DNA sequence: ATCAATATCCACCTGCAGATTCTACCAAAAGTGTATTTGGAAACTGCTCCATCAAAAGGCATGTTCAGCGGAATTCCGCTGAACATGCCTTTTGATGGAGCAGTTTCCAAATACACTTTTGGTAGAATCTGCAGGTGGATATTGAT
DNA sequence: ATCAATATCCACCTGCAGATTCTACCAAAAGTGTATTTGGAAACTGCTCCATCAAAAGGCATGTTCAGCGGAATTCCGCTGAACATGCCTTTTGATGGAGCAGTTTCCAAATACACTTTTGGTAGAATCTGCAGGTGGATATTGAT
């Protein structure tokens, strides 16, 4: 599948930047599942305010509002 | 002089005192707001800025840049005790970490 | 095309203060402008719960000061509060 | 007839991320996971490139943050390898579990 | 004072018709409508404010619903919504 | 007839809308906004009453105590979710001891 | 009366039941003066912010849903009891 | 002949009993005089509704056994059975009490 | 300790993506002045409920002894991650129609604001009713010793 | 595995604190009915900027080799906790002075409500400038083999 994109040598990058320093084989696909779930969480809520306006386009707005009822604010594109 | 001096120029400030007003007011946040409110809001927003523009001013510096950029919000927001709790939930893009790594996870010299 | 008020303008005004010699990059404008507004939205948002607790309609310099105090670590709090009451005080001995 | 022993390699690559700030996923990669999820909420939606890249940078300091408290389960077992069951105890204590 | 205790208890013989509730049972029930209420009711007004809407309308409320609640009990909250805006409205 | 009979409900709409007028939320708030909200809250005190009932069954109780209520939300996942950040006055919690902590072996 | 030390009236036999309610089975030595001071912390900020509420409206007497405000700004909303 | 419970027959008899009743487990008193220090050192002269006092009890022993919960989960996943101090330390930096 | 292969640094260089500068147009603000209105402070005070002292008694904290046994320390070694160099398949970069995101105009269904009429949820206090806490005793496990 | 010691489960029983049942007052809602005001859905449309495609760029997949992690087995020390004796201090039933929360009426400083005028921050098109990102060279620290 697609979620196979975000790829060994990219997680590893994410953790490095985690300081972390060694890394077993099952984390991978154990990253994945985790990024899916959030991404999940998060379009949800864009998408909703996406409807909501009834746009068919996704705005950084629709975003930014999402994470941050997600509790996770995010500054740089408005917020 | 050009009689119409702005609120901010009363209060002393950099920041929109009129604009301030209208945003409270439009934002709901009460049936009322008292004239001292938008000044008082003002200040303490055009103080914070400050706050974290001397740091980042600072750590630009420490690079040898004139321009501070993202990456000199975050080590300067991180590295300062009071704005990291206060912007403890916050991601600042393109911002990046503190260099830190796990003592347990140096080198055994 | 409609106007797109930022904080921008203040924030170079604010900087140019602090350090003269120093520019800042349009993302990180971007930065100091979403700190502000979140800044603005908290605070009001609890100075609203504080009036409406007290059951009063209206929000006055009081009630910023008490959601400052709520809201700020210890000192950033300190030095906020006398920034605002200076400036009330500035705004108010004057015509 | 050189080679650099194991974690000296890790280091100097945790010393290098930390001092970035780019993104470490791939754009592409990343731009089609976001599309794929999100038609399953509502098709035939369209993306301006800021959102992708808001989700982008939110995703990206999500996981790293997730992997410095990672690294401190595993080293709370005593390993310096971080595992499944790391991960699956700091998201359990972050309440993202229970 | 007011409180939603009357309509709580109506509700309760509803489902459960031969069941009490203590007063501090009764007093739990009190603070969770009125915390979902102010959940739903705040959701709604930023959803208004990022839209230049001034009106709540059961259109944000809605939306404010589905983004609060989980799953299952959205899609429920939402029908008896519905279903209670439409009877209303063709009751004049 | 009162706005609640008109939608066939038991949760006040007059109320609801009045709290929306002074709770400043908006400008101005439509009509069908408090029936839709008002439906919302008796639907959710339904389904946690619904619960709370058979909790206080289960302990052969004819009145339902906070530890009803608490059970009742800590066993349903959903309701559990929405009162993630809450807590119940004399709710207690759910029985629940790790596995590794059980004696014996087998 | 001068008020002291009133952190050790939270004796180890209280602390050990909290942590059996808490499915916790062994419990080192130490676990009892840590824990006062978690539960120090806890309760400085809740007071903390209740106290602020209660002089913000000018009254003398903390009131429970003064803690009930200082609970929910912490996000830790408690039901019943005011709370 | 003699009789004797094992290390751990009683603290699972204790969990069990715990975990089924609701009551407060600190004596009352002695927290409401520890309620009134830390006021007292904010601010002097406050008086407390009873109701606020049992407020701060309920709220403060639910967060003490839901800290104890994840601790018990950091001592676990270090294979031990006795919660240590650096297993509370654990818990609280991964909830961002100080991470 | 002695090289040998790299990685890391630093001082210098300069092309350009992004930042600074000057001009010109204007709806949207923000400041100003008049007239009308009102939220909530002040002064008086009814009355709730907070602080406090009293006294009796047993629930429960404290302090000790002594043994069960968890967990750190140590040695052993299976096998999993990580380094590394090979080969190209995917991502990245920049050029292009067209889908919508927005700006603008219209106008009516729907939301204020206002004056009454009427219904109801609160509550004050009486009382009466009733679920279950809590003490009791005995059938049923669950443990620990052997 | 049969026993003995104990804790737990559990249905029956009853005094009683907390609960649902009122009679009666009603200030505050909530509902009914014009009159006036307007927010925002709807239709039409220009300019973005988003999805798509092809050529140029560079990061990832893959297999061999092996360092070294961390779980398994073993050991034993010293902490934790069960059991138990003793006695304090919390808990509980009460009552009382009075602080201080909260209800009510009075009344003006301050906020709202237009209406008219001046200024200003944001946008668009053009021109000009510059901080620093990558790139090179050469020094030298770092790491791994011996």
């Amino acid at each position: 599948d697609n979620i196979q994109g975000i790829t060994k040598p990219a997680i590893r990058r994410l953790a490095r930047r985690g300081g972390v320093k060694r890394i077993s084989g099952l984390i991978y696909e154990e990253t994945r599942g985790v990024l899916k779930v959030f991404l999940e969480n998060v379009i949800r809520d864009a998408v909703t305010y996406t409807e909501h306006a009834k746009r068919k386009t996704v705005t950084a707005m629709d975003v930014v509002y999402a994470l941050k009822r997600q509790g996770r604010t995010l500054y740089g594109f408005g917020g | 002089r050009a009689k119409a001096k702005t609120r901010s120029s009363r209060a002393g400030l950099q920041f929109p005192v009129g604009r301030v007003h209208r945003l409270l007011r439009k934002g709901n946040y009460a049936e009322r707001v008292g004239a001292g409110a938008p000044v008082y809001l003002a200040a303490v927003l055009e103080y914070l800025t400050a706050e974290i523009l001397e740091l980042a001013g600072n750590a630009a510096r420490d690079n040898k840049k004139t321009r501070i950029i993202p990456r000199h919000l975050q080590l300067a927001v991180r590295n300062d005790e009071e704005l990291n709790k206060l912007l403890g939930r916050v991601t600042i893009a393109q911002g990046g970490v503190l260099p830190n790594i796990q003592s347990v996870l140096l080198p055994k010299k | 095309k409609s106007r797109k008020e930022s904080y921008a303008i203040y924030v170079y005004k604010v900087l140019k203060q602090v350090h003269p010699d120093t520019g800042i990059s349009s993302k990180a404008m971007s930065i100091m402008n979403s700190f502000v507004n979140d800044v603005f939205e908290r605070i009001a948002g609890e100075a609203s719960r504080l009036a409406h607790y007290n059951k009063r309609s209206t929000i006055t310099s009081r009630e910023i000061q008490t959601a400052v105090r709520l809201l700020l670590p210890g000192e950033l709090a300190k030095h906020a509060v006398s920034e605002g009451t200076k400036a009330v005080t500035k705004y108010t001995s004057a015509k | 007839p050189h080679r650099y022993r194991p974690g000296t390699v890790a280091l100097r690559e945790i010393r290098r991320y930390q001092k970035s700030t780019e993104l470490l996923i791939r754009k592409l990669p990343f731009q089609r996971l976001v599309r794929e999820i999100a038609q399953d909420f509502k098709t035939d939606l369209r993306f301006q490139s800021s959102a992708v890249m808001a989700l982008q940078e939110a995703s990206e300091a999500y996981l790293v943050a997730l992997f410095e408290d990672t690294n401190l389960c595993a080293i709370h077992a005593k390993r310096v390898h971080i595992m499944p069951k790391d991960i699956q105890l700091a998201r359990r204590i972050r309440g993202e579990r229970a």
